[PDB]
């Protein structure tokens, strides 16, 4: 209703920065970031994996098959996979050792839901080596495959330009 | 007072931290172990760094006729 | 099979580096 | 050393002399005569950065410190952040 | 917070002080009195007031929170506070302990200043090799 | 806060990166670093240059050796 919400900066306390404008926190953008690993954990970080490794994945393509590096190609392996089936694999294990500056090592399951989480403290970690695997397991089949239905898909194309 | 309106619904209000959306597409456990290796995780990475570092570079640099440097 | 002597460059400038940038982040931990 | 480097002087007198540096120096500890009679280089030091404000003034006649420390926390350089 | 809201020192937004390392590690904290409603300088850039409660402001690293001093006293007041909040508890009592400020006498407490031999002649170098048994270790 | 860097200790807690770099050249001032003693290092600067004359080899070699199939000769 006010000036802008109950006015203030952060959640509370201004001793901490944040300085919430907006660009920070309206509702107009926060929702636009929360069924995956913004504000809550979902499902683990299991499936989060691939539509992450997947989005990312078509990417990478008309950068590495536009811009190539002897670029426009008139070669059946490119307008897709080619290498760049590399970026995604250079960067599934950039990941997996940095899940051991996560180590912490359990097995509870709770993707399943119980009593209106919190997760609580769920800031810091909170999430063990078992789960970073199963996000950067889930991004190598993300990665590599996100990186086929954009070659797999023909190409019909416009511009431009 | 008209120009109090008891705020035309209250709202409740704050929504919540609550509830603005169900959760996540049912897709999943189609792929349960599927695409494991990574979900049999349980000692590796050393293996797909010989592995698959060594067939991004292995034929990856070779070739059979050139079309050279 | 005709001019193919093309791995250690790879196996060396490319590969030998990706075992110690990673393995040697063992400077962070192991 | 951890913090280790020498202000001391002779006088050890705090008055129009120095008092300068962040928490570091909870000093005046009387030694069985020394003039304005308080005296040593440091109290507990386990606390604070690297200054030199040390001397900057207030004899050290001698040196007057500045880093020598190695090691070296960070609480004890401002940015452990 | 909120809820809970049980504030002091008035100020506003700043993105300025504590951040990330202020829980995972240690706290720190400067508490004050005052006469009556003043518009005040402090670390971080930006500026606010005061009229109490405890006056009660909680500073990232103490460097930081002792400068209400280095200004905060050239505008009145014995009386200036600072301790050392963790995420749990004590020992390390900050401005705690015993008198305070630094330029009285009750007891010495650390300190010392020597070494082994005095500031004299050390044109005598390094000494022994390091060496598991020649009180060399302070 | 872990522990870490294999001989200075001052240098091995250090929470930054100093952690690093400064990991990466106070290893060869054996003389006064944690692990040492008159003893040690002198025999810690031997086994070190039979590392050496060792590496000499190793260039010499391949200084030979990309010579002897191209190269002319
Ligand atoms: C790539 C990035 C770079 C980085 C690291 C940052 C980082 C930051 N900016 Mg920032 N900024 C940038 C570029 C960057 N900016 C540019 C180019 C501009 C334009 C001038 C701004 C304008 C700006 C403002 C006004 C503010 C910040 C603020 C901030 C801070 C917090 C805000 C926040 O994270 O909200 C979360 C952000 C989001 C949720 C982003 C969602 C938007 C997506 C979905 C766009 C999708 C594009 C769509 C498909 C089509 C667009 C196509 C194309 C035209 C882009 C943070 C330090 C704020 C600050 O100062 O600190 C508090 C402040 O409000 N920035
Ligand atoms: C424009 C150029 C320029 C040039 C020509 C150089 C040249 C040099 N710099 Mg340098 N430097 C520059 C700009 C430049 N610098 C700038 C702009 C900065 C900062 C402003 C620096 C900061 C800098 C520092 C701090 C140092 C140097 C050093 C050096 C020397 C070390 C050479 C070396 O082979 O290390 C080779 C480098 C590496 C092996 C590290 C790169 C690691 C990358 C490839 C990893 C990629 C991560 C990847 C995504 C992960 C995949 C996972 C896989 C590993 C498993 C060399 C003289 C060093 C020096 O003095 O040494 C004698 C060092 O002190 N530079
Ligand atoms: C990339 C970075 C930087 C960051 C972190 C942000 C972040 C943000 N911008 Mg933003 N912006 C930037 C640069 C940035 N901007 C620049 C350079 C410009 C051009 C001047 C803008 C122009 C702009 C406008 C006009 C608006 C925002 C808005 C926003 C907010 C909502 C994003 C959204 O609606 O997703 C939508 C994401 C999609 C993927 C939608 C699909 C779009 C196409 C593909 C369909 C968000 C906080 C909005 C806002 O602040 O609240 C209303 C909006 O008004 N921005
Ligand atoms: C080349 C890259 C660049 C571009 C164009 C994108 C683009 C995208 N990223 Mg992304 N990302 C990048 C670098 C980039 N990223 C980097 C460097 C990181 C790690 C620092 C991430 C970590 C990341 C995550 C976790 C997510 C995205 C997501 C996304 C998708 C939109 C949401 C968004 O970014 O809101 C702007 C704020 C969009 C495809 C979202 C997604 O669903 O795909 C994984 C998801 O949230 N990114
Ligand atoms: C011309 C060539 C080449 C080709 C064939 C493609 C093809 C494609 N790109 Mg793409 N891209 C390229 C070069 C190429 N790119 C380059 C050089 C870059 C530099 C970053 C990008 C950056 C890029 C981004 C960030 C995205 C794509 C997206 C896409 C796909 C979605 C088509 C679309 O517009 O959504 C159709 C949408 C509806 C019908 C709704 C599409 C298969 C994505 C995309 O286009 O989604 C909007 C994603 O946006 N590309
Ligand atoms: C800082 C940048 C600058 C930029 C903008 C570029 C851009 C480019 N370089 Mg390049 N290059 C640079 C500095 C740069 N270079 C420097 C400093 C060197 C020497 C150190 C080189 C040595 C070099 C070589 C040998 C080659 C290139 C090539 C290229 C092209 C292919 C990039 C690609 O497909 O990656 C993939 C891109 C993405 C995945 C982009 C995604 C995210 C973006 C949109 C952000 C592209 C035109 C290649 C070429 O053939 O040029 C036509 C060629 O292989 N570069
Ligand atoms: C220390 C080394 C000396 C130097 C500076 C070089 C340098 C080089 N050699 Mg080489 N080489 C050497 C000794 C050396 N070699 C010896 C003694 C042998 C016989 C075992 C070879 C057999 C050899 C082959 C077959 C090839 C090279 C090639 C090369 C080039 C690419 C790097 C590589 O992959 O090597 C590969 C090196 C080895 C297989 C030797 C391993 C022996 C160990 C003990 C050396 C590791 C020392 C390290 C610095 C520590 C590079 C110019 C490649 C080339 O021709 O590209 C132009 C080609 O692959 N070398
Ligand atoms: C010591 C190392 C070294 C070596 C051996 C290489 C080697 C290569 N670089 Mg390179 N590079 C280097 C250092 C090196 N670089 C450095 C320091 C830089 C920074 C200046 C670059 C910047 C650079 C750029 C910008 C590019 C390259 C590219 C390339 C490749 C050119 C030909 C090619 O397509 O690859 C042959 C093989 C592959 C790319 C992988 C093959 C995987 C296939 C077989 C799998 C498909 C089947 C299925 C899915 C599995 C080649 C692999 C280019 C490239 O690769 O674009 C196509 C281009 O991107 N480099
Ligand atoms: C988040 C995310 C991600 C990820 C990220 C990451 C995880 C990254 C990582 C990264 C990494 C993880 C990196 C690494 C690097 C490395 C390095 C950089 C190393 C090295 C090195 C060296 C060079 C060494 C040196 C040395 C030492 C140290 C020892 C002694 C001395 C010497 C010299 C030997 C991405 C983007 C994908 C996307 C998604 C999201
Ligand atoms: C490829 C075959 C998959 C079919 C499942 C059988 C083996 C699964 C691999 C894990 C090995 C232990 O076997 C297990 O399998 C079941 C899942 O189906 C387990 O059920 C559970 O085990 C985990 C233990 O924390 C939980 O996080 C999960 O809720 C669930 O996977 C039983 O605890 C046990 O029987
Ligand atoms: S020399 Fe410095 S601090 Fe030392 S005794 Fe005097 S003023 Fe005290
Ligand atoms: S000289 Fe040293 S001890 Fe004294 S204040 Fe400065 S840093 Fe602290």
């Amino acid at each position: 209703k006010p000036t802008y919400q109950v006015i203030q900066p952060l959640n509370g306390d201004p001793f901490i920065g944040g300085l919430e404008t907006p660009v920070t926190s309206s509702p107009l953008i926060a929702w636009y970031l929360s069924n995956l690993p913004a504000y809550r954990t979902a499902v683990n970080p299991l499936l989060r994996g691939v539509e992450v490794g997947l989005a990312h994945g078509f990417l990478l393509v008309g950068p590495f098959v536009k811009a190539g590096p002897l670029r426009n190609t008139e070669y059946a392996g490119a307008a897709g996979s080619l290498a760049a089936a590399g970026l995604v694999v250079i960067l599934s294990m950039c990941l997996t050792m940095y899940g051991i500056a996560s180590f912490k090592e359990g097995e509870p399951s709770i993707a399943p839901a119980l009593t209106l989480t919190g997760r609580k403290k769920q800031p810091d970690q909170l999430q063990s080596a078992d789960g970073w695997a199963k996000f950067t397991g889930g991004f190598f089949f993300g990665g590599v495959s996100g990186v086929t239905w954009a070659c797999f898909l023909m190409y019909v194309l416009d511009l431009p330009y | 007072d008209l120009e109090d309106i008891a705020n035309t619904t209250g709202q409740w209000d704050v929504y919540g931290s609550d509830a603005p959306s169900p959760y996540n597409s049912l897709q999943s456990k189609f792929f349960e172990t599927f695409a494991a290796p990574f979900t049999k995780r349980g000692l590796l990475l050393k293996f797909l760094i010989l592995g698959g570092g060594s067939l991004l570079t292995y034929v990856s640099a070779n070739a059979p006729q050139d079309v050279l440097p | 099979m005709i001019n193919l002597p093309s791995l250690f460059v790879p196996l060396v400038g490319l590969l030998f580096p990706a075992v110690a940038m990673a393995s040697l982040f063992l400077h962070v931990e192991k | 050393m951890s913090h280790s480097v020498k202000i001391y002087d002779t006088c050890i007198g705090c008055t129009q002399c120095v008092r300068a540096c962040p928490t570091d120096v909870l000093e005046m500890i009387p030694w069985g005569g020394c003039k304005a009679k308080q005296i040593a280089s440091a109290p507990r030091t386990e606390d604070c950065v690297g200054c030199k404000r040390c001397e900057s003034a207030c004899p050290t006649d001698f040196l007057s410190v500045r880093v020598y420390l190695w090691h070296e926390t960070t609480r004890s350089m401002g940015l452990a952040y | 917070e909120l809820d809970p809201n049980t504030p002091s020192p008035i100020f506003a937004g700043s993105t300025g002080g504590l951040l990330r390392k202020a829980q995972v590690e240690e706290f720190y904290v400067i508490t004050w009195e005052s006469p009556k409603e003043q518009i005040f300088e402090m670390p971080t850039g930006g500026a606010a007031i005061m009229r109490e409660g405890p006056n009660l402001l909680k500073l990232a690293r103490k460097e930081q929170c002792l400068a209400l001093g280095t200004r905060l006293r050239s505008k009145y007041k014995i009386k200036y506070q600072f301790y050392r909040v963790f995420p749990s508890g004590e020992v390390q009592y900050l401005h705690p302990k015993d008198g305070v400020y630094p330029e009285k006498v009750n007891p010495g407490r650390q300190g010392v200043g020597l070494n082994m031999r005095s500031i004299g002649k050390n044109v005598s170098p390094i000494e022994v090799k390091f060496t598991g048994k020649q009180p060399y270790d302070l | 806060a872990l522990r870490i860097p294999r001989f200075s200790q001052g240098i091995a807690q250090d929470p930054t990166t100093r952690r690093i770099w400064f990991g990466i050249a106070t290893a060869h001032d054996f003389e006064s670093h944690d692990d040492i003693t008159e003893g040690r290092l002198y025999q810690n600067i031997f086994a070190s240059h039979f590392g050496q004359l060792a590496i000499i080899f190793l260039w010499t070699s391949g200084n030979l050796f990309h010579v002897a199939w191209q190269g002319n000769f």
